[PDB]
């Protein structure tokens, strides 16, 4: 918990995924231990982040990143599905933005690599291809 | 080991029957009758384990359910019964007993 | 507005006044569940009004699944009746509804992330964990589960009221958190 | 002489004394055991504080107050014996220990195999 | 068992960094790195 | 009606026999008893109740589902064995 | 000789680092009470060491009720070959006097 705070607070931005393959915590005990030490420095008184540094795991050009960042900023605003976690925004993002370009990763390797399920990516991919007309940034 | 619900069966009735019957009418040692009976609660079970082919299917109404002791008891209304035909029962009760 | 949210499900609580034997609870009522092994109290149903019991031997009893208060002391009265019937000494006492679970449509979609930064001490917001945003209100004290679509879930109450007085003082905060 | 520490020394350090077994007793006695392989060099690279990596040529790494170094992996083959009986789980790992300084125009580093023009796109002086 | 939790990165990396920066092999030995001498370039 | 039925009663009858026969002849009964004794039983043998073992039941709101095994049943007056049975029943 | 990797080095750190992949490999993962009880005494009788194992076997019932009643009668030698296994100190008096009870 603390770890994933000094991330937020540090404008780094970790998936509770990851810190999981840190730790095994078992995941729901962790959501509330989260949030009553989030509700203490209360007391005590943003997706976008993770979309460069998915680019890294693909090493991916940059203008493939900054398109997915103007693709992940429109997306937002266009709603539909409201994101259904950011995680699946950010991968599928990416998955349309390469797919823009001529660059493969086909789809079971971004699966793979990225940890989101194949029938998700695909699945995003349908309703992100209907708003396809609004996203293109040149 | 071994479960004595199948001697509620046809063959199982038949099977008391007859006993009762050796031991009434006759002389036949009683006691050896519940031998017999072990005997048949065994191979009632290996046989339709090791000797059936069969698939059923039940779909219909649930008139009523119940757990107790390992036991699950239920009584299924206007039903459709498909062997491996399709065949139709008003009422049909069931009795399962644990399979671990 | 004109939103009035419809109640989901009662949860109630009864004390039948004497111990109770499982196994013969189990046995002879017509709708019942009982494996020791998996939780100590017989799971036990009535067609009308729909609800379950977890009944255990000490002669408590947990009613849950009613849609109405009304339903909940009536389903409870009908699982006391069934227990005398079995045999025992039991009596129909201390009934209190524990927690009552509602839910409405305010028809427009929300910004959650915009709620969940405004009302940061009371909102709690992990899309990732869970899609709706919980909201703990001070008074009445009430969690509200907030979605993007719109739809809302209350609970923790104890009174009707409480239900509808959290909506009155929630719904200003949704509208202007709306999408369209 | 970098360069010939590089590419045997490393490979035999890790070799010599690699074999590590764990010894588990029951009442049936077993044994855990991890090898090390054929270490992997990388090119020099940087981790962004985000997370982000990226190559890094030496300019860039003199301004931004970088070590400029590559980073290293190791095969890791893990075994279990329950006593010679061998199960275990094996290839599919490359395992980073850590990062190695790079000497500048040793094989490794970026600048070694550049041309005249080149090195000047990279401001290092020829 | 997780194999990022049992190999620590830092040791053998923040221990060369650090070795270099100090410069000391232990002390057993100081000194031995040295800031290059830019003043002109014979030096 | 049903064909295996009857194989399997076979099997059941002429297997219960065989063993039971050493009892029979420990108990110093008859040879013929035994005989009788299949006769009659068999002859016996000549109310909608499926007996058997369930490896999973589940629920889902009021749909019920079973995984039977290694049963018997008898539907209207005809008797039927299976190695597995699924049942989907509507509780209301 | 050693082999350089040569990959956009984004896809290498990225397994380094937390990749939001794990698992995949596994190492180191990691008759009633007043008839039991006197068939039991029965057993004590018949044999001077027994185990609570062997005792569930015979009483289908878990070690933990069988222990508690063992300590009554009962008592456990943890040294020795016959160790962790429980010796004892009229037997027929003691069976009705679990009938009625």
């Amino acid at each position: 918990a603390s770890i994933l705070i000094g991330c937020r607070r540090a404008e780094v931005a970790r998936t509770f995924k990851e810190i999981q393959s840190l730790i095994h915590v078992k995941t729901k005990e962790f959501g509330k231990t989260l949030n009553i030490m989030k509700n203490i420095l209360r007391g005590k008184s943003q997706n976008l982040t993770y979309i460069p540094r998915f680019c890294s795991h693909l090493g991916l050009p940059m203008q493939v990143t900054t398109s997915a960042e103007y693709t992940a900023k429109k997306c937002k605003e266009i709603k539909e599905i409201a994101g259904k976690s950011p995680i699946t925004i950010a991968v599928v993002s990416i998955y349309l933005n390469i797919l823009l370009f001529q660059i493969p990763i086909t789809a079971a390797k971004v699966g793979q690599t990225l940890q989101v399920t194949e029938g998700t990516i695909k699945s995003g991919y349908k309703i992100l291809y209907e708003h396809r007309d609004k996203l293109v940034d040149p | 080991g071994y479960y004595e619900l199948y001697r509620r069966s046809t063959i199982g009735n038949s099977l008391v029957d007859a006993l009762d019957t050796l031991i009434s009418d006759g002389r036949i040692e009683a006691s050896l009758a519940m031998r017999v009976l072990e005997t048949f609660d065994k191979v009632v079970a290996e046989t339709l384990k090791d000797n059936t082919q069969s698939k059923l299917t039940v779909k219909g109404n649930l008139d009523t359910y119940g757990f107790c002791d390992d036991v699950w008891t239920f009584i299924v209304k206007n039903c459709q019964v498909t062997v491996e035909s399709v065949i139709s029962v008003d009422k049909l009760r069931i009795v399962a007993c644990n399979s671990k | 507005s004109g939103i009035v949210p419809t109640l989901q499900n009662i949860v109630a609580t009864v004390t039948l006044g004497c111990r109770l034997d499982l196994k013969t609870v189990a046995l002879h009522a017509r709708n019942a569940e009982y494996n020791p092994k998996r939780f100590a109290a017989v799971i036990m149903r009535i067609r009308e009004p729909k609800t379950t019991a977890l009944i255990f031997a000490s002669g408590k009893m947990v009613v849950t699944g009613a849609k109405s208060e009304d339903d909940s002391k009536l389903a409870s009265r009908k699982y006391a009746r069934i227990i005398q019937k079995i045999g025992f000494a039991a009596k129909f006492t201390d009934f209190k509804i524990q927690n009552i679970v509602g839910s409405c449509d305010v028809k427009f979609p929300i910004r959650l992330e915009g709620l969940a930064f405004s009302h940061g001490t009371f909102s709690s917001y992990e899309p990732e964990l869970f899609p709706g945003l919980i909201y703990r209100m001070v008074k009445p004290k009430i969690v509200l589960l907030i979605f993007v679509s719109g739809k809302i879930v209350l609970t923790g109450a104890k009174q009707r009221e409480e239900i509808y007085q959290a909506f009155e003082a929630i719904y200003p905060v949704l509208s202007e958190f709306r999408k369209m | 002489s970098f360069n010939q520490f590089v590419d045997y020394t490393l490979q035999d350090i890790i070799c010599e004394d690699s074999t590590l077994i764990l010894e588990q007793l029951a009442q049936i006695s077993r044994k855990y055991e991890i090898s090390f392989g054929k270490i992997y060099v990388t090119k020099p690279m940087v981790n962004e504080s985000d997370g982000v990596t990226h190559a890094l040529y030496p300019q860039e790494a003199r301004l931004r107050n970088l070590t400029y170094s590559s980073g290293l992996f190791v095969d890791v083959k893990k075994r279990t014996y329950e006593l010679k009986y061998e199960l275990a789980e094996e290839s599919e790992g490359k395992v980073f220990i850590g990062r190695l300084p790079i000497m500048l125009r040793s094989k490794n580093c970026y600048l070694s195999e550049a041309t005249e023009s080149d090195l000047y796109k990279l401001k290092e002086c020829p | 068992f997780n194999m990022k939790l049992a190999i620590n990165a830092k040791t053998i990396t923040s221990g060369l960094k650090y070795a270099l920066a100090t410069g000391n092999w232990g002390s057993s030995r100081a000194g031995v790195s040295q800031v290059l001498n830019r003043y002109t370039y014979s030096s | 009606s049903n064909a295996e039925a009857s194989r399997v009663y076979e099997i059941i009858v002429e297997s219960v026999v065989n063993e039971v026969r050493e009892d029979f002849e420990n108990a110093g009964i008859d040879e013929q008893t035994l005989q009788d004794l299949k006769n009659i039983w068999q002859k016996k043998l000549t109310e909608n109740l499926m007996l058997c073992l369930y490896d999973k039941v589940t629920r889902t709101k009021a749909r019920w589902k079973c995984s039977l095994k290694d049963g018997v049943v008898t539907i209207n007056r005809n008797d039927y064995t299976f190695q597995k049975a699924q049942v989907e029943a509507e509780w209301v | 000789r050693i082999t350089t990797l040569d990959e956009t080095v984004g896809v290498t750190m990225s397994h380094t680092g937390m990749s939001m992949r794990s698992d995949n490999s596994n190492f180191l993962k990691v008759m009633p009470k007043k008839e039991i009880l006197d068939y039991l005494f029965k057993l004590f009788d018949e044999y001077d060491y027994w185990s609570l194992k062997g005792l569930k076997e015979r009483t289908r019932q878990p070690e933990a009720h069988l222990k508690e009643c063992l300590d009554k009668v009962a008592t456990l030698v943890k040294k020795g070959p016959y160790a962790f296994k429980y010796t004892l100190r009229k037997e027929e008096e003691r069976k009705a006097t679990l009938g009625e009870l």
